């Protein structure tokens, strides 16, 4: 406790850009596992329609998959506008 | 001498007679496997010699982003 406060001391008068170097290296490890964001860029990043998506030879037995876009089934970006 | 030292001439007679058997049935299994051998590897339908092909289970069935595949 009192070891490392005079240590990270001396490593300040001495040497304050690896001080920097490393908080700032610490920081971008460890943050992105405890924020609430990651799981919205991942979202963000499956939303993006790159190519066509090919449409589903209707069986009878889709209750969940669209008859055209506007219809309600499907996934929804109402919650991107609102980011 | 014989009843103390030595036995019968059937004892050597008859396990001579199983020695032979045991020895021609492995000359002959002996010809054989090389000739199943030969067989396998010229044809490759045994399961000896069998070499590696690709994997079916790593090509994707998905749509290809063209309908042409
Ligand atoms: C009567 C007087 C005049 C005639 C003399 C006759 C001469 C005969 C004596 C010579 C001895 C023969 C030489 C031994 C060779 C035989 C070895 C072997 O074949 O014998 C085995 C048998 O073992 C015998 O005991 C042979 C042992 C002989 C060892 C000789 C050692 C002598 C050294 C002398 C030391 C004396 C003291 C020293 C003081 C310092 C057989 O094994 P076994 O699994 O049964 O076979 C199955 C047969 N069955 C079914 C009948 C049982
Ligand atoms: C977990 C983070 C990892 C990712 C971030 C880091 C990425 C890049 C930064 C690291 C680059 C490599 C650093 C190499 C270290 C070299 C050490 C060395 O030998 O240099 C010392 C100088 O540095 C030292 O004193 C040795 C180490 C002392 C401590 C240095 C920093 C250690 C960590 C400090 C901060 C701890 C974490 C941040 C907390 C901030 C407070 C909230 C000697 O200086 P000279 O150039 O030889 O001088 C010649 C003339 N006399």
């Amino acid at each position: 406790a009192g070891r490392i406060a005079s240590f990270l001391k001396n490593a300040w008068a001495k040497e304050p850009v690896l001080v920097a170097s490393f908080a700032i290296g610490g920081l971008a490890i460890i943050l992105p596992s405890l924020s609430p964001y990651t799981n919205y860029a991942i979202r963000i990043n499956r939303a993006t329609p790159y190519n066509y998506p090919v449409p589903l030879r209707d069986d009878g037995n889709m209750p969940d998959v669209p008859s055209h876009p506007q219809d309600p089934q499907g996934p929804s970006l109402e919650w991107l506008k609102n980011l | 001498i014989a009843r103390t030292f030595y036995d019968g001439p059937e004892k050597n007679y008859e396990k001579t007679m199983a020695i032979l058997q045991i020895e021609a049935e492995k000359a002959e299994l002996r010809l054989k496997e090389l000739e199943v051998r030969r067989l396998m590897r010229a044809r490759g339908d045994g399961p000896w010699y069998q070499y590696p092909t690709i994997d079916k289970a790593l090509i994707d069935h998905s749509p290809k982003t063209t309908p042409d595949n």
